[PDB]
């Protein structure tokens, strides 16, 4: 398996996929807007009640939503 | 049909425990009797709060867990930190290639050091006595409140030989109204006669302090 | 009177020290001594909530006793 690679570890590949999705989506979120918690979750720092969201995919989908946009323009 | 708080408070043997809603109880006499019994711990305070327990904005910024000291003495944290700092640089090719040609003896701490961490350097942590229930703000409101007649070393800022500078004026302005029973030297406390401190000396001479039944 | 306003302080002075300073007179139940975030330093004025009136009445007198870093401190009702 050294000379030509054999097989693939689909669980670790899925871990890598989660990292690459995270890096991609994170580069479009400015550093003030998102606060990363101790366990790897994310809070929205715009919205006054700080909702906490499990992934960066959910944080991006939140930042699309109308509650966030209304809370955004006040800040 | 039901008591108001004043009748209930007089009917208790001890009226400091009664709250607004205890009158709404189906048996309020027994409830305030049980709240004033010794060594019982009160109902957790968030039973009436609308927000869920520990789901609060201050809890967002909690820092990571810290290891105890006797474990950081092993050097586990520096080794494993370096290790996972290399492993984010590797590609999937390289990781799957060292899974067919492994690398022995990498992250090894000698057994004697690990045994000593657990069987020699272990220290008991700070523990809490019974009835000290955790609530949500607790670890920030843990500063408490130090009484007049007891000074801190730092309050060094005064730099005065040992009585208090303010007292030279408390005798002038009077004893403060807020404290009815406070006692300070020169006003109503001996610097009459001063035999109070001699009592503590004589008693302290009297005592044997040898704990019975300890290890030799 | 439960609260007092305290002026004219030096930032080395601290809220915990301040609590011990005024509890020398009588216990400060609620302490407030602003931390300014922008330049990370204190302007030196304070607000103190006590148990009841007792702490407040003493308050003004407590000011005379106080002397931080060779300087006085304003205490008045609020
Ligand atoms: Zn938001």
């Amino acid at each position: 398996m050294s000379f030509k690679r054999e097989g693939d570890d689909w669980s670790q590949l899925n871990v890598l996929k989660k990292r690459r999705v995270g890096d991609l989506l994170a580069s479009y979120i400015p550093e003030d807007e998102a606060l990363m918690l101790r366990d790897g979750r994310f809070a929205c720092a715009i919205c006054p009640h700080r909702p906490v969201l499990d992934t960066l995919a959910m944080l991006t989908a939140h930042r699309a939503g109308k509650k966030h946009l209304s809370s955004l323009q006040l800040f | 049909n039901r008591f108001t708080v004043a009748e209930l408070k007089q009917l208790v043997a001890r009226p400091d425990v009664v709250e607004m809603h205890d009158v709404t109880a189906q048996d309020p006499k027994l409830l305030v009797h049980l709240k004033a019994t010794r060594n019982s711990v009160p109902v957790p305070r968030h039973w009436c709060f609308k927000r869920k327990y520990l789901q609060g904005k201050r809890g967002i910024e909690k820092p990571p867990f810290e290891l105890p000291d006797f474990i950081k003495r092993t050097g586990i944290q520096e080794m494993r930190e370096a290790l996972q700092e290399k492993e984010e640089q590797k590609t999937m090719k390289s990781k799957m290639r060292e899974k067919v040609r492994p690398k022995m003896g990498k992250i090894d701490i000698d057994y004697q050091k690990l045994h000593d961490a657990f069987f020699k350097w272990q220290t008991k942590p700070k523990l809490t006595i019974h009835g000290d229930l955790y609530y949500e703000g607790k670890e920030f409101e843990t500063r408490l409140k130090k009484k007049p007649g007891d000074l801190s070393d730092e309050l060094i800022s005064l730099g005065m030989p040992v009585p208090p500078p303010w007292l030279i004026a408390m005798q002038r302005y009077g004893p403060p109204p807020s404290y009815p029973n406070l006692k300070i030297p020169g006003l109503n406390s001996p610097i009459g006669t001063n035999a109070a401190e001699f009592q503590t000396k004589t008693e302290e001479e009297e005592i044997d302090r040898t704990p019975w039944g300890e290890l030799e | 009177d439960a609260t007092v306003y305290v002026g004219g302080l030096d930032e080395k002075v601290s809220e915990p020290l301040l609590w011990e300073l005024f509890l020398q007179a009588g216990p400060v139940v609620n302490t407030h001594m602003p931390k300014d975030r922008v330049t990370g330093q204190h302007q030196g004025y304070g607000f103190v909530e006590f148990l009841s009136e007792e702490d407040a009445d003493y308050a003004i007198k407590i000011m005379n006793m106080i002397k931080l870093y060779g300087k006085p401190i304003r205490v008045n009702k609020a």
